[PDB]
């Protein structure tokens, strides 16, 4: 119960992190969304490598 | 023998960023040219006797 904490914060985050798109209501199947952070970290790659 | 700038231009390629501004004074001394070291004397050779 003292990491009660931690399972509680995990159980949300297991359900957060493949999240789904639903267009209205209507689960869109085969919906790639590319994210602010994941295409920020495409870009800090690619002007690292073009740096060095 | 292949040239001293291909040498520098290898070497400096096949290094990663975090380790080039260490790997630079490797690569400015086998790039340099050879000086050869003075030897000890045993001077007075079979044309100057």
């Amino acid at each position: 119960a003292k990491n009660a904490s931690e399972v509680s914060e995990l159980l949300a985050k297991s359900l957060a992190e493949k999240a789904v798109v639903t267009e209205g209501g209507k689960v869109v199947e085969g919906f790639s969304y590319v994210s602010k952070a994941v295409a920020a970290k495409v870009i800090a790659t690619r002007r690292a490598e073009v740096h060095e | 023998e292949g040239n001293s700038v291909a040498g520098i231009i290898k070497s400096v390629n096949e290094t990663s960023g975090a380790n080039l501004l260490s790997s630079l004074k490797t690569i400015k001394a086998q790039a340099a040219p050879i000086y050869p070291a003075a030897a000890s004397s045993t001077g007075y050779s079979t044309q100057a006797k």
